[PDB]
RNA sequence: GGCUAAUCCCCCAUGUGGACCCGCCCCUUGGGGUGUGUCCAAAGGGCUUUGCCCGCUUCCGGAUGGGCCCGCGUCCCAUCAGCUAGUUGGUGGGGUAAUGGCCCACCAAGGCGACGACGGGUAGCCGGUCUGAGAGGAUGGCCGGCCACAGGGGCACUGAGACACGGGCCCCACUCCUACGGGAGGCAGCAGUUAGGAAUCUUCCGCAAUGGGCGCAAGCCUGACGGAGCGACGCCGCUUGGAGGAAGAAGCCCUUCGGGGUGUAAACUCCUGAACCCGGGACGAAACCCCCGACGAGGGGACUGACGGUACCGGGGUAAUAGCGCCGGCCAACUCCGUGCCAGCAGCCGCGGUAAUACGGAGGGCGCGAGCGUUACCCGGAUUCACUGGGCGUAAAGGGCGUGUAGGCGGCCUGGGGCGUCCCAUGUGAAAGACCACGGCUCAACCGUGGGGGAGCGUGGGAUACGCUCAGGCUAGACG
């Protein structure tokens, strides 16, 4: 199994690259409560095809950059942008806890 | 004191140097056949290129590249060579290309 | 609002029978009424009804104690002695099947909830799958 | 606390300091006294008791008491030192092993023997 | 080595009689005849009531002093039958019952458990034809216990079994006394045995 | 170049060999690629020897080179009885 | 500077086949086919030399070994809050067996971070181990797996494979040689020395076995290894005798002066017979080779020990080492004398300032026993970091109050999906350990053989109550 996973991508700075963003849940080892995790991956965009607010399959792949091993298998929706509004917030509250 | 596998320093110096030899010879022969690529003159690029692609397999035939890697000096070579056959190349010998 | 709705049933249960009622509205849900039916199946309750109240329905749960009694505290024994939510919002709660729990040594229960329907514990093990851990109940 | 709270903070776990730095965990050090003295024992005791400042082979200086009746030990002497602390007194976290090195075996003793370093007496 | 001196003495500290002396353990000499009290000075004191430590204790040690087993052999022997499959105090007792020495014992080569040991170490013992000298050596269900055909003829064998005529062998046991073979047949339960001990008393001092 | 051979497992003077298919490379008695047989010197038990011949005769399908007590032990129980 | 052989090097030839550029087809990341053009091979040696053995060349597959990549897991500090220039992506290129900022130029301006980035501290990781009723805590010595390093730092060459512990270049520290020009080293390999330390072995034996290198072989090499030596370091077995023997010697102990204790203990009686002496005396070892058959199969068939004259069998044979802690409570075991806040004891409580069962001896007693105590460290106890399993009115603990971000949590009805969750199948979960059974050394320790278990993760199939989720209702919450 070419693993594959499944994400909304946040970001499209990038030439041909998608920051795309992947939640993981699980039973968490002692607590037991289950725990909602996530992260980034970056992911290959040839044709510069996917667009930011989408949701994606990302496939386990032959490298392509530092940091690119994985490229992007399908569109299972398009129009999520509250779920990047998410993901900016959350970067965004980083600009208080400081000094 | 005196190990003698101080021969083996020995012979890996001979091989060094035929080596280094042979790989010089490749290197030159192809830039050669290259700036006469740039020239575009198709024949003599052609002759030349052929002299390097041999002197290349012959490199493989013993420890100097073996594997792919006259191969990959070979493929570079000739892509390179066809490609920078266009200002109106016309390949003349067309000895190394396939039509 | 409401939180856990299932605690709050077992909850409602649980003071009723203290203060020794005859019967309680604990309002209403399929999931409730199923937590119930095992109940009183397996002797817990008296039964339970579908109630409405002031137009919007409940479940009378309907109870049941042990026999008065002898000296100071004639107060009867209880049929549900204990009663506890083990699933929670916030801590949810799951058993394979080779994890279904012995409660009290057998003599009471554990209310699971499965893909196969609320079962007991031993249903489920008889039935061969496991769920989310409910309750106990003994 | 709640569990959202156990995840988000978790349970600390409890560390613990070592009575005794005859550092290097060891379970005994060697070194060479300084002071040989007498000390004034804390509040509900009164006496005389023998103890030596030392010098450690662990760059490290210690009173260390001299358990037994009968001490030999000078300024020079070197001698092995314990842990086990004396509980009425200032300081003193180890105690002096007798019969190594300098420090004797308490002479004319006949009963706690491996305590307190003396050999066993002959009979006939 | 276990306890190898004054054992009437045990047979006094711990209450109650367990010979480890053979005949005289016997005849009315065992000095659990008129001086049934412990040994010391102030054994003919006072009995202050004793801890519930010290009782498990003084069980464990009767068990224990009967066999004359190290208290090594003994625990490690136990946490055997605690291990073992089924109940702990039975298992156990069978396990000890089990002994080389002690069939030597209870087959009546032997008076003492002792001497056996003795008989046992000095080779005079064989099980199933072959020599054995380890006092510890499991005899199981099965095996034959028979003295060495070499000693046969000697005093002491042939003195206990004379005597060992007509007298009856615990039921796990067969013996022939002409032939000096015996045979254990089974591992011995609580009741086959008449031990003055409440085992569940000696696995309580374990507990802890 | 994968070996079968001899690989030592009993206790001193009590040897007892896992007959293995393993790399000429590893140690003597570290990880083998498969356990074929068994071999008893002493010969204290009437299964001194064992070896699946049809897993020996894999290996030596694809070439597996043994010792020549491994041999020894493979014609014992005959892999090579060809008749 | 000169001579010269080769399975050393080179050049033509042949092209089974293969490499490469462009085309086509299939496949789908650089997989496979194909056509044309170009380029690519080789080594000889031994015999009984008419035939075989040993090799050599190009290719295709196999096997085993590895490179690289991804999910997930992997300590403490937030009194470390921001970090980032090859840094983040891209195009072309160099490099490699091979993807890759791995590297280089040029272009964009990204990448990471409270889900803890950066920083600092510690640290080889795992199989497992110890502890625990479990959950958990602690740990990773020996054996097995992986990594990493070989005086410190850098570097490449050779090669299938290394950036190479007993190979090479350079810098640095140190030891030694030095005609002062310059050279030589590298035990974290077996032993051994030296320092440091509380402390850790022999400069032994052997190539007989097993394994590895080269060899057609015979065979050489092997401080891998198999053994022996040392140290109660640990485990396991074993001995210091067995039975009889006083209403109980003497000495020593208390004494209420009647006596009580040591104690069947001893003496002595009798029997066995550790040590030790004597003879026999191993397995481990049947291959390689021998011959017959064809150097196969098969069949027979002989040589080969370090350990060792050891283990063991037979014979003969001597009553033949006991220690250590403790006895106020926790805690099993009490009395006399001595000392008199001294000397001392002491884990905690707390003993000793004249009757001390707590100090010191003695008699006696308890506990263990070739051990027994001590210190150190780990878990336990400790439900005292509380997942199992704690708390916050006055005991330590509600933030001075609010608004509200992330986040956590979410009423009733129906439907889709099936992510959580559950079930089945299968793969994996090496071996060793652990658990079960049987067996092998007289037993065990130790070993073998077999069985069983196992969280987790891959794949396929299935269930849909609850939890997600998507779509649609509702009005009991909330707002109006
Ligand atoms: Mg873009
Ligand atoms: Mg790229
Ligand atoms: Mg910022
Ligand atoms: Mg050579
Ligand atoms: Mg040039
Ligand atoms: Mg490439
Ligand atoms: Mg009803
Ligand atoms: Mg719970
Ligand atoms: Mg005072
Ligand atoms: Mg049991
Ligand atoms: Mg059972
Ligand atoms: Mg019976
Ligand atoms: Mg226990
Ligand atoms: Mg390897
Ligand atoms: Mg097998
Ligand atoms: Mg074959
Ligand atoms: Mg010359
Ligand atoms: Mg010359
Ligand atoms: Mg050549
Ligand atoms: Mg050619
Ligand atoms: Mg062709
Ligand atoms: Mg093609
Ligand atoms: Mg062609
Ligand atoms: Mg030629
Ligand atoms: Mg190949
Ligand atoms: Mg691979
Ligand atoms: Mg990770
Ligand atoms: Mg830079
Ligand atoms: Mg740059
Ligand atoms: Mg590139
Ligand atoms: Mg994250
Ligand atoms: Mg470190
Ligand atoms: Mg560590
Ligand atoms: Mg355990
Ligand atoms: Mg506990
Ligand atoms: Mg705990
Ligand atoms: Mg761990
Ligand atoms: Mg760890
Ligand atoms: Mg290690
Ligand atoms: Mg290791
Ligand atoms: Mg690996
Ligand atoms: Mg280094
Ligand atoms: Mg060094
Ligand atoms: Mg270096
Ligand atoms: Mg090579
Ligand atoms: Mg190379
Ligand atoms: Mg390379
Ligand atoms: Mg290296
Ligand atoms: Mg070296
Ligand atoms: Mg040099
Ligand atoms: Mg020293
Ligand atoms: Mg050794
Ligand atoms: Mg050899
Ligand atoms: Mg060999
Ligand atoms: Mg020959
Ligand atoms: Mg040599
Ligand atoms: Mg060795
Ligand atoms: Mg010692
Ligand atoms: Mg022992
Ligand atoms: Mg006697
Ligand atoms: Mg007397
Ligand atoms: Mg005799
Ligand atoms: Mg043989
Ligand atoms: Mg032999
Ligand atoms: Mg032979
Ligand atoms: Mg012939
Ligand atoms: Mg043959
Ligand atoms: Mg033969
Ligand atoms: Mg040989
Ligand atoms: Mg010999
Ligand atoms: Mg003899
Ligand atoms: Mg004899
Ligand atoms: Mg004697
Ligand atoms: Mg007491
Ligand atoms: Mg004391
Ligand atoms: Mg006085
Ligand atoms: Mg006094
Ligand atoms: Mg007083
Ligand atoms: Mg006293
Ligand atoms: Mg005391
Ligand atoms: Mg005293
Ligand atoms: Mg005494
Ligand atoms: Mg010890
Ligand atoms: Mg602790
Ligand atoms: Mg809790
Ligand atoms: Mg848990
Ligand atoms: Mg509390
Ligand atoms: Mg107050
Ligand atoms: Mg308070
Ligand atoms: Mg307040
Ligand atoms: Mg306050
Ligand atoms: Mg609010
Ligand atoms: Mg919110
Ligand atoms: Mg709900
Ligand atoms: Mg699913
Ligand atoms: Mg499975
Ligand atoms: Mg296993
Ligand atoms: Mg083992
Ligand atoms: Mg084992
Ligand atoms: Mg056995
Ligand atoms: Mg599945
Ligand atoms: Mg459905
Ligand atoms: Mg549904
Ligand atoms: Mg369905
Ligand atoms: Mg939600
Ligand atoms: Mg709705
Ligand atoms: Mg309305
Ligand atoms: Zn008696």
């Amino acid at each position: 199994p070419k693993k594959v996973l499944t994400g909304v991508v946040v970001s499209d700075k990038m030439q041909k690259t998608v920051t795309v963003l992947v939640e993981r849940q699980f039973p968490h080892p002692l607590y037991g409560k289950v725990i909602k995790r996530s992260k980034k991956y970056l992911a290959h965009d040839p044709e510069e095809k996917y667009k930011l607010g989408d949701v994606v399959e990302i496939i386990e792949s032959r490298p392509i950059s530092k940091r690119k091993r994985f490229r992007v298998l399908r569109l299972v929706e398009s129009g999520r942008m509250d779920l990047v509004e998410k993901y900016l917030i959350r970067r965004q509250n980083y600009e208080s806890l400081s000094k | 004191r005196n190990l003698s596998a101080l021969k083996r320093h020995r012979q890996s110096l001979k091989r060094r140097l035929r080596n280094k030899a042979k790989k010089s010879a490749i290197k030159t022969l192809s830039k050669k056949a290259i700036q006469l690529a740039q020239e575009g003159k198709a024949e003599e690029a052609l002759k030349i290129m052929r002299k390097a692609e041999s002197l290349i397999d012959k490199a493989a035939k013993g420890s100097t590249l073996h594997k792919n890697a006259a191969a990959r000096r070979k493929s570079r070579l000739m892509r390179k060579v066809r490609q920078l056959l266009e200002a109106a190349g016309a390949p003349l010998i067309g000895g190394g290309l396939s039509a | 609002m409401l939180t856990d709705p299932i605690a709050d049933m077992l909850t409602r249960i649980r003071n009723a029978t203290r203060v020794y009622k005859e019967s309680t509205d604990v309002p209403a849900s399929r999931f409730k009424e199923e937590i119930l039916r095992i109940l009183a199946r397996e002797g817990f309750i008296k039964g339970y009804e579908r109630v409405d109240v002031d137009g919007k329905p409940y479940l009378r749960v309907y109870l049941k104690y042990g026999p008065r009694r002898q000296g100071p505290d004639p107060r009867p024994e209880q049929v549900i002695h204990h009663i506890r939510r083990i699933s929670k919002p916030g801590r949810r709660v799951y058993v394979g099947v080779k994890e279904i729990p012995r409660v009290r040594r057998g003599l009471g229960i554990a209310i699971l909830s499965t893909s196969k329907g609320v079962l007991t514990d031993r249903e489920a093990r008889k039935l061969g799958v496991g769920g989310e851990l409910i309750c106990e109940v003994w | 606390p709640t569990i959202n709270q156990l995840v988000r903070k978790g349970r600390e776990k409890v560390r613990k300091k070592s009575k005794v730095p005859a550092l290097k965990g060891a379970p005994f050090r060697r070194g060479v006294c300084t002071v040989v003295r007498t000390v004034t024992p804390k509040k509900p005791n009164s006496a005389l008791r023998k103890v030596a400042k030392v010098r450690l082979t662990s760059g490290y200086e210690v009173t260390a008491y001299i358990p037994g009746e009968g001490h030999n030990l000078q300024e020079h002497s070197v001698v092995l030192i314990r842990g086990g602390r004396v509980k009425d007194l200032w300081g003193v976290r180890y105690h002096i092993v007798r019969g190594v090195y300098d420090a004797a075996g308490v002479k004319d003793r006949k009963k706690s023997r491996s305590k307190y370093g003396t050999k066993k007496p002959k009979e006939a | 080595g276990r306890y190898i001196g004054p054992v009437c003495r045990l047979c006094r500290r711990e209450g109650v009689k367990l010979y480890l002396k053979g005949e005289r353990c016997y005849s009315p000499k065992c000095a659990m005849e008129r001086r049934p009290y412990p040994p010391g000075q102030h054994g003919q004191k006072r009995a202050r009531r004793p801890s519930d430590y010290a009782v498990r204790l003084r069980e464990k040690q009767k068990l224990r002093r009967i066999y004359g087993i190290s208290e090594r052999q003994f625990r490690n022997l136990f946490e055997e039958a605690s291990k073992k499959k089924g109940v702990t105090g039975s298992v156990f007792l069978g396990l000890l019952e089990s002994r080389l020495d002690n069939v030597v014992y209870r087959l009546g080569f032997a008076v003492s458990r002792r001497q056996a040991r003795q008989l046992v170490r000095h080779g005079h013992i064989t099980v199933n034809g072959r020599r054995v000298d380890l006092p510890s050596y499991r005899v199981r269900p099965g095996d034959e216990i028979a003295v060495a055909e070499k000693s046969r003829n000697l005093e002491l064998i042939r003195q206990n079994l004379e005597a060992m005529k007509g007298r009856k062998v615990g039921p796990w046991l067969s013996l022939d006394v002409e032939g000096m073979k015996g045979k254990f047949l089974r591992l011995p339960d609580r009741e086959d045995l008449a031990l003055p001990v409440n085992e569940q008393l000696v696995i309580e001092f374990y507990s802890r | 170049m994968v070996k079968i051979r001899l690989a030592r497992f009993g206790s001193k003077h009590n040897p007892h060999y896992r007959i293995v298919v393993t790399d000429a490379r590893r140690k003597r008695d570290g990880k083998y690629i498969e356990k074929i047989g068994y071999y008893d010197p002493r010969k204290t038990t009437p299964d001194w020897l064992k070896v699946d011949v049809e897993r020996a005769r894999y290996w030596l399908s694809v070439g597996a080179q043994p010792t020549d007590t491994a041999r020894r032990l493979l014609r014992q129980a005959g892999v090579f009885r060809q008749e």
